[PDB]
């Protein structure tokens, strides 16, 4: 999986998946590559999470191109199954997006993980 | 906590052990009767659950394995007959927010043995 | 009509009038490389098409708005553009040098590189070099001596990249213009501290710094350092 | 007294504000080469503050 | 759902109008511009006009 | 000891 | 004795430095949590940027190497981190494992020291809580935890065979952890054998050396003095406390004529006169470089201050039981490095440069020197 | 005798340096600041011109990889009659590759030689009779596109 770059480590993936779970409860999460593509176009995406083992990986590889154009942090997590369960659905999710909201109750944790992805880029 | 059977190999004696959950990935193992602190096992992340598995060796001989899982899904297996040293590490495929782990089909807390041969 | 007027630096104009913008003459008239607005004005009268330079898209243009005293980029000069992601800023640099001058565009990533090549066909004076700037020895053939070296590479070890290229293809007393992003180099410390280090590293590489300029409001945490290459 | 110290401070100043432009002096190359660069007070101070923190009760 | 569709379309139009307009406008720079002089005396006698 | 003190830079200045 | 090369790490302020087994790369830990590999195989005076390991937010306070494959770093967030430095591998520059030490409830936890133990394939770490922990490298799991020190553990070291691990820190104690017994070796268990109180203050640095004829455990710290022990016989062996100052290079001179005592320390020269002593004069010099040597003429009028960068000459005049100082100007001396300097008479001087050039100045007549076989 | 291997978009240029040990002179800069002095110091030995763009691209790729091309060794072979000579090569990789060929050339690549190449390529259009600066630029532009299409796997 060389194309999956950057790939978060085990310690960081737990922090990302924790935020994805909290965002799902607050309905601040968009699930699926197509919805993640939209949020980038609308400019409402804090950052994008993607799954490395998605086969073929190219189906989600357009998102980095949009993200670097729009100055949006993005990161890969090793497992799509774990991402889907973290999202709170019954299917494997290859990509997800955290919708922007400055009045959210989990504002601090999103920005905390956001910085680590920025450093990790 | 959970209670298991530990065989002291160098004397071949068998006794009970009480296993507890620590604050930071810590599992503290006590002697069931005397209450002495025998050994401790550590894992990375937040310990969420653990279980005990028995592996027979020969006539009258068995070893106790402590299986501990992290909330991320990483699983440690400690050999309690060798000062609680790790013997295997693996990850729960697709695991996230793990909450419990259990073994079945052999001896355990729910189906304990009555003698060594039944392990 | 819009009153286009000359600028301090040759090859640069301002479409003064109602809507005043930084502007350069178009080498390949009739088309825009990234959809920029194009202005044509009759001069005795023959119309000359001009392209708008958007400071928010090009850091070099942000230097013009800041009032850089000296730019070594000028008509009839060879320029080495490191970090030429696409024709966004190289095309304007190609405009300033004019047909007589040439621009050596260096890029590493393949996807923007294919965008660079498609632009180079329209502009004869641009020589696209798809190679890593960290090893200048690879593309030494395609590049002659260069009056100025402009660098927009956003890498932590950029000062080494400038030194290797400057030691090789920059003329004595030549130009060195560097755009610095402090966040890439050191995010913990303030931007001023990072810029001081970058100036010092250049001095160790026989580059005398002449002036430094912060690029606000066009970009946050950026500055342009202008120096001269004194080999002696 | 203090003015003598402030006048001493003014001499040891390698920049000046000329309006919107701040001119800064460039030190001699020999100074950088002859001696290693100065330490950053914040970084070294943090370690020394830690090792002499109150909880140790060094007294 | 249709109300959400209608307002988003209006918001998208306004965003594009803002991007096109801001390109037309020119913003004056507000940034520090330091100059380096090798001699301490050249600093003291430095003048922007000169 | 300020009475006997000597500063080189102050001398250099004047 | 001058900086051959000053190389910028292209990152935040450095906290730790270490070299790999093959001695071709330097690992540099930074304040911004970055670890930078610097290649030094080019030659003496050659330093080059090799690679930056995967970034994180915690200051890397200490670094260690496992051969030339992995980089082990202790961080200021109370965690030990293993990076892969293996070239020609897909995992190059990636953070393989993260280990967290037990954290103080009411305080930050800093992993001050980490070392690698080749024989047992373990990592030994000391943190601000005073604990020494032994981690299994292949599984990145804790094997043992010792609550030995009462304060920060600032430094660690091990013997050649990894039979002994020595720790020291703020509590002024040196602890010995031993795995020498065969039964201990088979079980892979360390024992807190003993400890010794030898230092009057904190122990910041500790190192060990062994050869067929040498067995040293050298420690030093805030007390400003070395302490020397034997690794094998640390518990019972004798120890030596070196003097705080051993004046191999003299910082003080006395003039028989005028009865003057001159001492120089940190660019400052003080002159005392004794009939019972009075401070006649104090000289404050500007340059950051410290005074290497000072020479006073036999008469005592001419004082020469020599630094590796420059040499300056000051004339002394006695006025009102005080000395009036005037700086004699000599461009040759200002541009001359002065390693050693001595007076022939009240006027003439011999100066030895940092390049071993001996020449005479009258106030240069170079003096021939026999070559030395390499 | 001392030689300098120079590579150009038009072909390989081989130069006789009058001094055996010109690369151990510390005055190279002022010695070579003008074209005229470059001409006396360096005289063209042989010029293997790239006949076609396809040959130029193959020659361009080989030198990038540090490999001695078939055209290069032939031109190098022509000078082989000179016993105990020195070859100045800008690259260590190319110098080692030429070294492996077994020629009777003491191949040298040093930081000092960069000055020699710096003077040579600056005044290259004047050094090379018959090609104007404009023509040399056109050679690079066409070659640059050709190599670029190869790198991009077009």
């Amino acid at each position: 999986n060389p194309k999956a770059f950057p790939l978060a480590d085990a310690a960081l993936t737990q922090q990302i998946l924790d935020v994805v779970q909290q965002a799902a409860n607050l309905r601040q999460l968009k699930k699926g590559a197509n919805e993640a593509t939209k949020t980038l176009n609308r400019g409402i995406s804090e950052f994008i999470i993607m799954a490395a083992d998605c086969e073929p990986i190219e189906i989600l590889l357009h998102l980095p191109l949009l993200c670097e154009d729009k100055n949006v942090p993005y990161v890969f997590v090793p497992s799509r199954v774990a991402l889907g369960r973290a999202c709170g659905v019954s299917r494997p999710v290859i990509a997800a997006s955290i919708t922007t909201n400055d009045a959210s109750a989990i504002k601090t944790q999103i920005y905390a993980v956001k910085d680590k992805i920025e450093t990790l880029l | 906590f959970k209670v298991a059977h530990l065989q002291n190999s160098q004397t071949n004696s068998v006794h009970g052990i009480v296993l507890l959950q620590g604050n930071n990935g810590w599992i503290n193992i006590l002697h069931s009767t005397s209450g002495l602190w025998l050994m401790g096992c550590k894992i990375e992340g937040v310990i969420t659950d653990f279980c005990i598995d028995y592996q027979p060796i020969s006539r009258g001989k068995f070893r106790t394995i402590l299986i501990a899982v992290n909330a991320y899904g990483e699983v440690w297996e400690f050999d309690l007959n060798k000062n609680g040293h790790v013997i295997r590490r693996w990850k729960d495929q697709g695991g996230v927010g793990i909450t419990k782990i259990q073994v079945g089909g052999g001896t355990t807390t729910t189906c304990p043995a009555l003698q060594i041969s039944k392990i | 009509k819009v009153v286009i007027e000359p600028h301090r630096h040759a090859g640069v104009y301002i479409a003064r009038g109602k809507e005043d913008l930084l502007v350069t003459k178009n080498m390949a008239p009739g088309e825009s490389v990234y959809g920029e607005k194009r202005i044509s004005v009759e001069e005795p009268p023959t119309k000359v098409e001009y392209r708008v330079w958007n400071p928010f898209r090009s850091k070099l243009a942000a230097g013009i708005m800041g009032g850089l005293d000296e730019l070594f980029i000028a008509p009839g000069k060879k320029v080495l553009y490191l970090g030429a992601a696409s024709g966004t800023s190289v095309s304007h640099v190609s405009d300033v040098v004019g047909p007589e001058g040439v621009v050596y565009a260096v890029e590493f990533s393949h996807r923007p590189g294919r965008e660079l090549i498609s632009m180079a066909k329209k502009r004869p004076n641009i020589i696209p070099i798809i190679e890593d700037a960290r090893h200048p020895q690879k593309y030494r053939m395609l590049i002659g001596m260069v009056d100025c070296v402009f660098a927009d590479v956003a890498q932590p070890d950029q000062a080494r990249i400038i030194a290797l290229n400057s030691h090789m293809f920059l003329k004595d007393q030549g130009g060195v213009v560097i755009s610095i992003k402090a966040n890439c180099i050191d995010s913990t410390v303030d931007a001023e501290t990072v810029f001081a280090r970058e100036v010092q590293k250049l001095r160790e590489e026989r580059i005398k710094p002449l002036e430094q300029l912060t690029l606000e409001p066009y970009e946050r945490d950026h500055c342009i350092v202008v120096g001269r290459y004194m080999r002696s | 007294k203090t003015k003598k110290r402030k006048t001493l401070k003014n001499l040891r100043k390698d920049s000046v504000k000329r309006g919107k432009f701040r001119v800064q002096l460039l030190s001699t190359t020999q100074d950088s080469k002859t001696l290693p660069p100065k330490k950053e007070s914040s970084i070294i101070r943090s370690k020394d503050r830690w090792l002499n923190r109150k909880a140790l009760n060094k007294g | 759902t249709q109300d959400s569709n209608y307002v988003r379309t209006l918001r998208q139009i306004e965003l594009k109008k803002l991007e096109k307009g801001a390109k037309q406008l020119m913003f004056k720079s507000s940034g520090n511009h330091t100059i380096f002089v090798d001699s301490r005396e050249k600093m003291n006698e430095f003048t922007p006009e000169k | 000891e300020d009475d006997v003190e000597y500063n080189e830079e102050l001398d250099d200045a004047g | 004795g001058l900086p051959l090369r000053n190389y910028d790490c292209n990152s935040g302020v450095i906290w730790s430095i270490s070299i790999n087994d093959s001695q071709d790369k330097l690992s540099v830990g930074c304040d911004n949590g970055t670890v930078v590999l610097i290649d030094i195989s080019g030659g003496p005076g050659v330093l080059e940027h090799d690679t930056i390991l995967m970034r994180q937010e915690a200051r890397v306070l200490t670094l260690a190497w496992k051969k030339d494959d992995f980089v082990i770093g202790g961080c200021s967030d109370g965690r030990i981190r293993i990076w892969s430095a293996q070239k020609n591998d897909e995992n190059m520059g990636r953070l393989l494992h993260t280990m967290k030490v037990d954290k103080a409830k009411k305080e930050s936890t800093l992993v001050w020291s980490v070392i690698y133990l080749p024989r047992t394939d373990q990592i030994a770490s000391g943190d601000s809580t005073g604990s020494i922990k032994f981690w299994d490298f292949q599984f990145a799991t804790l094997n043992q935890s010792f609550k030995a020190h009462d304060a920060d553990v600032l430094c660690l070291t091990t013997d050649t065979d990894n039979n002994y691990v020595f720790s020291a820190g703020v509590d002024r104690k040196i602890f010995q952890f031993s795995q020498n017994t065969n039964k201990s070796q088979k079980n892979n268990r360390w024992v807190n054998s003993s400890n010794r109180l030898l230092h009057g203050n904190d122990i910041r640095a500790i190192c060990a050396y062994q050869s067929k004829g040498a067995d040293f455990l050298v420690s030093g710290g805030v007390e400003k003095t070395l302490v020397i022990n034997s690794l094998t016989s640390f518990s019972n062996g004798n120890y030596r406390k070196m003097p705080t100052v051993e004046p191999y290079s003299k910082n003080v001179l006395v003039n028989k004529e005028q009865r003057l005592v001159v001492s120089w320390s940190e660019s400052t020269v003080k002159i005392w006169t004794m009939g019972n002593y009075k401070l006649v004069c104090k000289l404050t010099l500007k340059d950051d470089q410290n005074i290497s040597t000072c020479s006073l003429s036999p008469d005592g009028q001419v004082l020469v201050v020599g630094r590796p960068s420059t040499t300056k000459v000051f004339h002394l005049q006695p006025v009102g039981n005080k000395l009036k100082v005037t700086k004699l100007d000599n461009d040759l001396l200002l541009r001359t490095s002065t390693k050693l300097v001595k007076f022939i008479d009240n006027s003439k001087i011999v100066i030895c440069s940092c390049e071993d050039d001996v020449f005479i100045v009258d106030l240069p007549q170079e003096v021939e020197l026999l070559e030395v076989t390499s | 005798m001392a030689y300098v291997l120079t590579e150009t978009s038009a072909g390989y240029a081989l130069l006789k340096a009058s001094d055996k040990k010109i690369y151990k002179s510390s005055s190279l800069i002022q010695d070579l600041d003008s074209s005229d002095k470059v001409l006396k110091e360096f005289k063209i030995a042989a010029f293997s011109k790239f006949n076609s763009a396809a040959n130029a691209l193959e020659e361009a790729n080989s030198i990038i990889e540090g490999k001695v091309s078939s055209q290069l060794e032939k031109l190098l072979e022509e000078i082989k009659k000179d016993k105990k000579s020195t070859l100045i090569v800008s690259e260590t990789k190319l110098a080692n590759a030429i070294n492996k060929l077994g020629l009777n050339f003491n191949v040298v690549s040093d930081a000092v030689t960069l000055d020699i190449y710096r003077a040579i390529k600056e005044y290259l259009p004047e050094l090379l009779p018959g090609m104007s600066d404009n023509d040399l630029s056109k050679m690079s532009l066409g070659l640059a596109h050709s190599i670029g299409r190869h790198k991009l796997k077009f």
